[PDB]
RNA sequence: UUGACCUCAAAUCAGGUAGGAGUACCCGCUGAACUUAAGCAUAUCAAUAAGCGGAGGAAAAGAAACCAACCGGGAUUGCCUUAGUAACGGCGAGUGAAGCGGCAAAAGCUCAAAUUUGAAAUCUGGUACCUUCGGUGCCCGAGUUGUAAUUUGGAGAGGG
RNA sequence: GUUCUUUGUAAAGUGCCUUCGAAGAGUCGAGUUGUUUGGGAAUGCAGCUCUAAGUGGGUGGUAAAUUCCAUCUAAAGCUAA
RNA sequence: GAUGGGGAAGCUCCGUUUCAAAGGCCUGAUUUUAUGCAGGCCACCAUCGAAAGGGAAUCCGGUUAAGAUUCCGGAACCUGG
């Protein structure tokens, strides 16, 4: 069973940190169980739970700093892209498209014809 | 080592010659790659010829100056003579070789009369509008062939 | 430190062994008198700013907008010109009327030939003390020459 | 040693806790082709080496 | 013009105006939370019959910590979880490589008044 | 034009204006590093004949290196082989000074690109040198269609794999009939007339 | 006294970048000996193995300071051939390319050296706004010891 | 293919006459030494010494002097298959 | 054994206070106040290297299946504030 990550997205953040301590109490009030009984696997649902609302929590606080650093230059490492160090190091398509005056006064003069040869 | 009445022997095999071995098993696959290319690029450049035209020359040496053969691209003398431009026949697809020249009236003459004829059986698109599809052939060279004198 | 004892012992050198003369053609600069009356007589002539050069322009769009002049409504320009590839065409072409050289060229090869080139093609040179004396007159920082080719009457 | 080192003594809690059997449910599941634990070490027999 | 003033042949690099880091962007952007708080640094109590003859005559309270937390964290969450104050902390790592903790309670405060308040006797 | 002057000038080596003004120099720069930057080029004509363009981005370090062959480095003289490679003093390195120059500098400023070098001044002891090096990661230098080709990844360190004009003299690579061993790469040439080639259809 | 310039520094200054891995193929440096010569020292193995530096999806080379000697060809690369040839070699053992010819693929180009001189026309950065692989305005700065436009020898420039 | 912006009093090309036509230096080259090459009175590379010219310079596989001829344009740079 | 430097094609080598512009210390002053500006003092000049060298300070009694100068009871001491 366990919660939902929709219906805890609903939520705000004192709420989800309520919830994640009640969630704590509860995981140790199972493992104290957990050494007199033989087995107990309501542990790992619990487990998922905080492993849940921590995810929610987060992905909250890092949307919020998302829309803080909106719209400008600079904004923090772990935020802006990721893909490779090669490709965050090539040239931008800007400035790989960037051409001379003099090439491009050649090429709008001289450019590339289409034909066809039978007649 | 030496022996019996054989011919003397030259097999240069004394380095680690089993290290570079080449062995052509891609002869077939290559070809049919090759093959390919050449559908990929014509459908890319849908309309043109694959190839550009290449001017009639005279081979170089005492050896080969009885053939007459294709060459890299035309005279920027050949091309004025034509009457058009070295930048627009490049375009248009006729190669331009800016460091050969024109000693023979013949030669002149011959390459003059090609670029004639491919001007005329040519057909040039407009750069902006209708686009009058043409179902291009595959080779200049096919339709312009090399004819010894 | 050592920038200052180089500094130093450079210039030391420099006096320690026989210079031929083409420098010390050189360091016989103009004295202070004619020198700040020809900074006073070039201060007249001094190159437009950034600020007057966009005013320029706007009122040159705005007469070419009303009366079509090709670029004619603003007067002949009198300045001071600068710049070392174009004082040396100028004083090739004899158009330079009085040309200034700097006498603390850091490659003095830059400038070595200059007075034996104003000699040859018969305009008056002066080597004057500052570069940067002739940057602030043509509103640079350093400007190692400076020309007057034409003078208003 | 008596006065050991914390890495040495985290390497000798880690063999400890590696020290022991098969779990007998183990060769219970399907396909099962582990019949003992290959890996077992003894003091008297051979060195951890550390 | 006159030089300045020197007493002595060594000279010093100068005091240079050394301002403060002024960022353009943050260098994470989210501040983490709390790595080691209360219920990560007391893992579970140690219900072996050494550590239950301990809860009456010792006053002793035995608890399974994690390996990063010193004594000082140790009394503070057993302060906030249980709401007890505390004499004194023992701890030891354990052969296993876990670490054991022995809180010794005040007087005011009965361990085995705690221990099945807790849920373990 | 005052560069032709000063080109033309530079040519006068031993006139006595050049060598007090070497003269003068070469003191001066055995005072500083060995590798420090330079201001602004001593030779700018020949700066920008070699491609410096004196914008933002544009680098120059001064840099010697040491004169002579290159001792083999073995203790105390012995090659334990044959007579033929008993050689120690007399051997020459492959390579220039200048290559070494400025491979040395490219390893001070690995965030740069060495685009070029000359020679500024000698003395018995060291060979120096100016190496012009420009920023791949400036902006003036990511725009300027003309120079951005040295951002492109297959640019990294030409003067270490021989690149520059310096690295392709000494690697050989000209036209030519005098040529025939280093055109396309010596070791590439080796290899493509050691290999046997084998075909499905043998010949 | 004050304000510049040049040169050299310092900052947990604003923003960036390098290192290490992998390494079949690639670009260089450095560099053997076993072996063969029926011994062995030049030679050979081999401009190889080992060692070191540096890249990419390919790399390198590349648009002639070329090949030729002909009725001349026309960037580079690769294949077939030239050819086990010309040549080198205790002329011993052994080594050993290149031009032409056919084919695959084909593609060309740009700086420096010129006075814009009737107007540094050029560019990084910061800030504000916006449609944000960037644009516009403003402000410092870079830059005349030369950043833009114009030309690259096949040409081309200034006048008419 | 369909649509919006008119770029641009801008840019480019072509014919004839005239005056010109800037073209890379401790480099080219030479001696010597070492290495390398099929390269042989010396193929390339590198060290040291000497060190250019501008109808010039390089190459033209036997060294040198003299007279020609042919063919390119170095000492700066980019580029797919 | 880094740094500043100097060798080395380079992996790296030398050197440890050297051809370095090599730093921090207390009082405070100010009480937009933060810690700059008032001051003044000082020139070693990284760091690693001993469970037998140097070194602040704990003893007795009891207690466990297995721990104790470490736990319990009593009685002390040192350092920092
Ligand atoms: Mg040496």
């Amino acid at each position: 069973a366990g919660v939902k990550a929709y219906e805890l997205r609903t939520k705000s953040k004192e709420q989800l940190a309520s919830q994640l301590v009640d969630l704590k109490k509860e995981l140790a009030e199972l493992k104290v169980q957990k050494l007199s009984r033989p087995s107990l696997p309501k542990i790992k649902t619990v487990r998922k739970s905080i492993a849940c609302v921590l995810t929610v929590i987060n992905e909250q606080q890092r949307e919020a700093v998302r829309q803080l650093y909106k719209g400008k230059k600079y904004q923090p490492k772990d935020l802006r892209a990721k893909k490779t160090r090669a490709l965050r190091r090539a040239l931008t398509k800007f400035e790989a498209s960037q051409v001379t005056e003099k090439q491009r006064k050649k090429q709008i003069a001289f450019p590339q014809r289409k034909y066809a040869i039978k007649a | 080592a030496i022996s019996k009445n054989l011919p003397i022997l030259k097999n240069h095999f004394r380095k680690h010659w089993q290290e570079r071995v080449k062995v052509h098993f891609d002869q077939a696959g290559k070809k049919v790659s090759r093959r390919n290319a050449r559908a990929t690029r014509a459908a890319k450049i849908a309309p043109r010829p694959l190839d550009l035209l290449r001017p009639v020359v005279r081979a170089p040496t005492v050896k080969y100056n009885r053939k007459v053969r294709a060459g890299r691209g035309f005279t920027l003398a050949e091309v004025k003579a034509a009457g058009l431009t070295a930048a627009y026949a490049r375009t248009i697809g006729i190669a331009v070789d800016h460091r050969r020249q024109n000693r023979n009236q013949e030669i002149f003459d011959a390459n003059v009369q090609r670029l004639k004829e491919y001007q005329s059986k040519i057909i040039v698109f407009p750069r902006n509008g209708k686009a009058p599809e043409a179902e291009q052939v595959l080779s200049a060279a096919a339709t312009f062939p090399i004819a010894q004198p | 430190p050592e920038y200052v004892r180089v500094q130093r012992q450079k210039k030391i050198l420099s006096i320690r062994l026989k210079v031929p003369p083409t420098i010390a053609q050189f360091q016989y600069t103009l004295d202070r008198n004619t020198a700040a009356e020809t900074f006073k007589l070039f201060n007249k002539y001094r190159p437009e700013t950034a600020a007057e050069k966009k005013e320029r322009l706007t009122k040159e769009a705005a007469a070419v907008a009303e009366g079509k002049s090709k670029q004619d409504a603003s007067p002949k320009p009198y300045a001071v010109k600068y710049g070392l590839n174009h004082v040396v065409a100028l004083i090739e072409n004899k158009k330079a009327k009085l040309v200034l050289i700097a006498n603390d060229v850091d490659p003095i090869e830059l400038v070595v030939f200059l007075p034996a080139l104003c000699k040859k093609m018969g305009v008056p040179y002066a080597i004057v003390k500052g570069k940067a004396r002739l940057g602030t007159l043509v509103n640079q920082k350093t400007s190692a020459v400076a020309a007057l080719t034409e003078v208003r009457a | 040693a008596a006065q050991k080192s914390f890495r040495i003594k985290q390497k000798m809690a880690k063999a400890k806790k590696q020290n022991r059997p098969l779990p007998q449910w183990i060769r219970l599941r399907t396909n099962n082709t582990i019949r003992y634990n290959a890996k077992r070490r003894n003091w008297r027999r051979t060195k951890m080496n550390i | 013009k006159a030089l300045k003033v020197r007493t002595s042949a060594t000279f010093r690099l100068p005091k240079t105006l050394k301002l403060a880091r002024a960022p353009k962007y943050a260098s994470k952007a989210v501040p983490h939370y709390n790595r080691l708080d209360s219920y990560k640094v007391i893992e579970q109590p140690i219900t072996s019959e050494t550590a239950m003859k301990k809860v009456e005559d010792g006053n002793i309270l035995v608890f399974q910590v994690s390996m990063k937390a010193n004594k000082y964290q140790i009394k503070k969450a057993v302060k906030e979880l249980y709401e007890v104050d505390v004499l004194k902390v023992n701890t030891l790592v354990r052969p296993n490589g876990t670490k054991k903790a022995y809180v010794r309670l005040t007087a005011d405060y009965d361990a085995l008044d705690i221990a099945n308040r807790i849920g373990y006797i | 034009g005052a560069y032709k002057y000063l080109e033309e000038l530079q040519r006068k080596k031993q006139s006595d204006v050049l060598r007090f003004l070497q003269r003068v120099r070469v003191w001066e720069y055995r005072q500083k590093n060995v590798i420090h930057r330079a201001a602004r080029p001593t030779r700018p004509d020949k700066a920008r004949r070699l491609g410096y363009k004196a914008k933002q981005g544009f680098v120059i370090y001064r840099v010697r290196v040491r004169r002579g062959n290159r001792k083999r480095p073995v203790p105390k003289g012995a090659t334990y082989g044959k007579p033929t490679n008993q050689g120690v003093n007399e051997l020459k390195y492959q390579r220039s000074l200048r290559a070494t120059a400025e491979e040395r500098v490219g390893r001070r400023a690995a965030n740069l690109r060495v685009l070029n070098s000359y020679w500024v001044n000698q003395d018995s002891t060291y060979k120096y040198f100016e190496v012009i090096l420009v920023d791949p990661q400036h902006k003036a230098i990511r725009r300027d269609a003309r120079y951005n080709w040295i951002c492109d990844p297959v640019h990294k360190h030409r003067e270490a794999r021989g690149l520059t004009a310096t690295g392709k003299k000494s690697r050989g690579i000209n036209k030519g009939h005098k040529f025939n061993n280093t055109k396309a790469g010596r070791r590439k040439t080796w290899k493509r007339q050691n290999t046997l080639s084998l075909w499905r259809y043998r010949k």
